[PDB]
């Protein structure tokens, strides 16, 4: 009903608080009594008069929170063709009531003449392009896809302009439902001549109309099927707001227009061209004021794991519970998913904050299995090969549309992954023309292509996770790293972590690895492992997306001092290694600050690959003393006291400290006397 | 009934043949898992089990025109059945297919063994190396002459899904043809990124290649890795790597010449100690065994670990 | 002919096929010749057309020198 939907929407905009949205979202532990009690729609209506806009970003989730608007939200998803027209009239009467209640000296004619439009978005009916049932004609369905191409603005006539050829009588006839009712006779009494009005297209009021081709999201497309596309229609002032390679959320009506079988006849085919009329554009003009993702109950569990000291070991085991060992390798990949923040500068250059990890060593060591697991976690991750993708498939291949037969520009494997991790297999089997393109992606995160007279720079800010392989498929220990792999020296310095996973023959390692792989095939579920030791895939994705949008670590003065000293010591044994330790230390605490414990962990990951070598590439008790010198060093401080606690010995002079104390206890040289303090021999 | 026909399935579409003033078919009603457990088929399977020695009977019934190579024919019997596809709940899909590669001098009837396993398997596609390049092996991105849509035509690794892929002349292949092979033997998928189509097709086939030496005959003075023009990365993915060497012997050549003359005379196999199994009944025994998923025992897990230690120690001492 | 008949262009079942200038032909067309003479059948599986065309014709040709003098692989001999 018209009168029923009017009073329901009027009282909703005058009696709504932020506490109602927190009820349906299961948010009862973070409710403020100063900001949630105030009306949100009142401040939005007051800002429209001050700024002078004419579009309201109405949230569809707010209608479900109110118990009196339960039937109104169901009617909007059914046929919004008659519901939006009611909301455009109820918002006009509410604007006039706010002026009389405030008693302002403003022009009332300039406000009533302005036609206000409502833009609903973020509904509950999130049906994809494959679930478009035929009974959903003219229904607002939210779509979550990706923009493929962009078409220029096409003018759409709205008000026709006519002019006589005898008396020159200008007229203005509006178009109703796409029907241009031309006048048969002139309106002038002195003229009155049939078929004497001329249509002037240069004096007509045109409207903006843009066609955007949206591609289906690969996260929802089932395995074995190709993602289709759909046509979108953007009107009003929302044009020129969606570029190629952007993740938006289209929540508009699902209309349809008939097609003609011939360009000269008036016949129509049985098929109807389906198109989605865009109403609101929510990126994943104006700006998002806030987001209400996940659940507040899950945030308490997130902070519970963050308070535990075993976070670096729990997340390393849950990222790959099917691969044994590789603790140093999994610790680097975990930081690649998080990564450092992006401190954007206005007068400075853009610094790449991603972590480029390169795997090396002998093959058949669970190298290809790692690239298949990160792709399933990242929502924008891809998986490509070496020889299967040259320098054209990774950049942007110049394709053509099968509808307009025009030269279009399609994104590649490096452009579609705007925000994820790119998994490339067989990095050593790439051509020379493909290795030169990755030099600019790992530095400025930009792809400049100048072919066929089109010199454009494409942005590609994503991490590269590849796995190299030797020439003879066997890493010889008597050969340098630059000679075993055919990778360019400049390409090796651009990476951040160059792991070398070797296949060493060990009886103690092959016995434990075979028992771990056999337990996964015996039982489908790890019953021996507790639930608090392995995190599910759904909880791991919510912990990375939440920290990458709110947690921003800042390098303090104490953390920046140790980074300079660590960079000088590494050269005394390029500038790319300095930026790798910054993103590694920032992702470990992602804590609002960078502590000293996070910087020390990043140096251990870098020293794990660049050590045990100096002028040439390719036990410690008697030959390298240490144990012989520590017996006279730690006992020297103890003898000086008698002439102490365990914490005072470290500050006055810690795995080697406890080992030296156990050696003197067997020779009757010291006294334990508990773990608190130590006593010397009498 | 819309949104229910997958590309690559063999179903019985029932409808009416109505012309269009072009002839269309109005749809009205619409592999190893499609064979029903018929009582008549189950009676034929139990007849071979009660006869005794089923493993040695099916190993000798394959290729009746090839004498010898008892160990080579034993690996071909397990290729038609295969292992189990243990799908881990975390997201890991363990490949249950077996990768067997035949090598040796081109004279041990390599072309006959590849065609014998293709006719037995219901979804087997036989191909060569130089005749099928990277387009025919993976997928051809052709253009539709009606709807003008870029489809994905299935090649050799796509149409032979859940079967055995027969590849001839593995040594004479190009470098661009080994790209999809490295992905099938690891993830059983095909990464296609041509004509703006970035889709992945599943390929759960059984690759059965047949390599040949570069110098024709095998050279015992040279290393096995240098005699065959194949890298060490491809040999690690293959489970069994046979090597049928053509050793001249007066005892083997006398028994082989008598078996050939008997085939070209009576058009049948020589009378042995058992009746030959027809290919119509062999397909019923393989499809029935694929439904049974055996579970590894706990007492046999200690023998597998101890066997891997002795195998790794012998290969380390033979490196020089 | 060798320099005229490619691998694409069966029609002469149970007969003889006379090919001129066998050494002048490329290595691509020589693959289908050895496949059609092994089992007297051509297994074509292209463009979704899987047909087993019978070709029981005797392949005869006359090549010219350029194992070493013939310049032909062991699969053709």
């Amino acid at each position: 009903s018209i009168q029923e939907c009017t009073t329901n929407f009027r009282n909703f905009l005058m009696s709504f608080k932020y506490k109602f949205r927190k009820i349906l979202d299961e948010r009862e532990e973070f409710i403020n009594n100063t900001t949630d009690e105030e009306l949100y729609y009142i401040k939005q209506l007051n800002e429209m008069r001050e700024l002078g806009t004419s579009n309201l970003n109405l949230d569809a989730r707010n209608l479900l929170a109110y118990k009196q608007t339960e039937d109104l939200y169901h009617q909007l998803l059914n046929y919004p063709q008659e519901v939006i027209s009611i909301m455009d009239q109820t918002i006009k009467d509410c604007m006039v009531s706010l002026i009389v209640d405030n008693n302002l000296d403003y022009d009332l004619d300039e406000i009533e003449t302005k036609f206000y439009k409502v833009r609903p978005y973020n509904v509950g009916s999130c049906k994809g392009m494959r679930e478009l049932n035929p009974n959903d004609i003219d229904k607002l369905i939210n779509l979550k896809g990706l923009v493929l191409r962009s078409t220029p603005v096409i003018p759409d006539m709205k008000v026709a302009f006519f002019k006589c050829n005898v008396c020159d009588h200008t007229m203005a006839v509006e178009i109703d439902r796409g029907v241009i009712q031309e006048p048969a006779r002139c309106e002038r009494i002195d003229c009155n001549e049939p078929n004497s009005m001329s249509l002037i297209h240069n004096r007509c009021s045109f409207a903006d109309k843009q066609v955007i081709k949206l591609q289906e999201t690969p996260d929802f497309v089932p395995d074995g099927q190709t993602p289709h596309s759909i046509s979108l229609c953007v009107y009003d002032e929302l044009v020129d707001s969606c570029r190629a390679g952007d993740r938006i959320e289209v929540t508009g009506t699902f209309r349809s227009i008939p097609i003609r079988a011939n360009s000269r006849q008036r016949v129509l085919k049985s098929l109807y061209k389906t198109y989605v009329d865009v109403v609101h554009v929510k990126k994943v003009h104006n700006e998002v004021e806030e987001v209400r993702q996940i659940t507040d109950q899950d945030l308490a569990k997130i902070r519970e794991v963050a308070a535990r000291e075993d976070l670096y070991s729990l997340l390393a085991r849950s990222i790959a519970p099917s691969i044994y060992e590789l603790e140093d390798v999994k610790k680097g990949i975990l930081l690649q998913l998080f990564g450092g923040t992006n401190k954007t500068f206005t007068k400075g250059g853009r610094y790449r904050g991603d972590i480029n990890i390169l795997l090396c060593g002998d093959p058949s060591t669970s190298k290809s299995q790692i690239l298949q697991y990160v792709h399933k976690i990242t929502p924008r991750g891809v998986y490509t090969s070496g020889k299967g993708s040259s320098a054209v498939g990774l950049t942007a291949y110049i394709t053509r549309d099968v509808d307009t037969k025009q030269l279009v520009l399609e994104s590649g494997a490096l452009v579609l992954s705007d925000g994820g991790v790119c998994c490339i297999d067989e990095f050593d089997k790439m051509s020379d023309s493909t290795r030169s393109v990755l030099h600019e992606v790992m530095e400025q995160q930009t792809i400049s292509i100048a072919k066929a007279g089109i010199i454009t720079t494409l942005n590609a800010r994503s991490s590269i996770l590849a796995s190299a392989n030797p020439i003879g498929s066997r890493y010889n220990p008597n050969l340098p790293v630059t000679e075993n792999i055919d990778l360019p020296p400049p390409l090796l310095s651009r990476f951040d972590l160059v792991y070398l996973v070797l296949d060493k023959v060990d009886e103690k390692n092959d016995r434990e690895l075979a028992k771990h792989l056999t337990n996964l095939y015996l039982e489908d579920k790890p019953e021996h492992i507790s639930q608090d030791d392995v995190l599910p895939v759904e909880f791991l994705t919510m912990y990375i997306s939440y920290a990458k949008e709110h947690i921003h670590p800042i390098i303090t003065e104490a953390a920046k001092t140790e980074l300079v000293r660590a960079y000088v010591g590494m050269r005394k044994m390029t500038t790319r290694q300095l930026e790798s330790m910054i993103r590694l230390a920032e992702a470990h605490a992602k804590k609002n600050v960078v502590e000293l414990e996070d910087v020390q962990e990043a140096v251990r990951l870098i020293r794990s690959a660049i050590k045990d070598y100096a002028t040439d590439p390719k036990v410690q008790t008697g030959k390298s003393v240490i144990q012989r010198k520590l017996q006279e060093d730690l006992s020297r401080e103890i003898m000086n006291v008698l002439k102490m606690s365990f914490n005072e010995l470290i500050k006055q002079i810690s795995s080697d400290i406890q080992e030296a104390l156990s050696r003197l206890q067997q020779e009757d040289k010291v006294i334990v006397l508990g773990e608190g303090v130590r006593r010397s021999v009498r | 009934l819309v949104r229910s026909l997958s590309p690559g399935d063999i179903v019985d579409v029932t409808g009416i043949f109505l012309p269009a003033p072009e002839t269309y078919l109005e749809a009205q009603f619409v592999k190893f898992a499609s064979f029903s457990l018929t009582s008549d088929v189950e009676e034929r399977v139990m007849e071979l089990i009660t006869s005794g020695d089923v493993y040695n009977r099916l190993a000798k019934s394959i290729a009746p025109e090839i004498y010898g190579n008892l160990d080579v024919k034993k690996a071909l019997l397990l290729l038609l059945v295969g292992g189990v596809d243990k799908r881990v709940g975390d997201g890991m899909k363990i490949r249950g297919d077996i990768n067997v590669c035949l090598m040796g001098d081109p004279g041990v009837a390599k072309s006959q063994l590849l065609k014998a396993i293709c006719k037995i398997s219901p979804r087997g596609v036989y191909t060569t190396g130089k005749g099928s390049s990277g387009v025919g092996l993976t997928a051809a991105v052709m253009k539709d002459p009606v709807t003008d849509e870029m489809i994905l035509e299935g090649g050799a690794l796509v149409l032979a899904d859940n079967g055995i892929c027969c590849i001839d002349e593995f040594d004479k292949m190009d470098e661009s043809d080994r790209t999809a092979i490295h992905e099938v033997m690891e993830q059983q998928t095909i990464s296609i990124s041509k004509a703006g189509i970035n889709t992945t097709l599943n390929a759960r086939t059984s690759i059965l290649a047949a390599a040949n030496p570069l110098y024709g005959r095998y050279n015992p003075r040279l290393s096995p890795l240098d005699n065959i023009n194949l890298p060490a990365a491809l040999l690690s993915r293959f489970d069994i790597l046979f090597l049928m060497l053509d050793i001249p012997s007066r005892d083997d050549d006398e028994k082989l010449a008598e078996h050939v003359t008997y085939v070209h005379m009576h058009n049948k196999q020589p009378d042995l100690d058992f009746t030959p199994v027809e290919p119509s009944k062999m397909r019923e025994y393989i499809a029935y065994a694929k439904t049974k998923r055996p579970v590894m025992s706990e007492a046999v897990n200690d023998y597998v670990v101890q066997a891997y230690i002795r195998l790794r120690q012998d290969s380390k001492r033979e490196m020089d | 002919t060798g320099r005229g008949s490619s691998g694409v262009g069966v029609l002469a079942d149970r007969g003889v096929v006379c090919i001129d200038e066998f050494d002048k032909m490329t290595d691509v067309d020589r693959v289908a010749i050895h496949e059609v003479m092994e089992q007297q059948t051509v297994t074509i599986a292209k463009a979704g057309i899987h047909t087993t065309l019978n070709a029981r014709c005797s392949v005869i040709a006359a090549a010219n020198p350029v194992h070493q003098n013939i310049a032909l692989p062991d699969s053709l001999l």
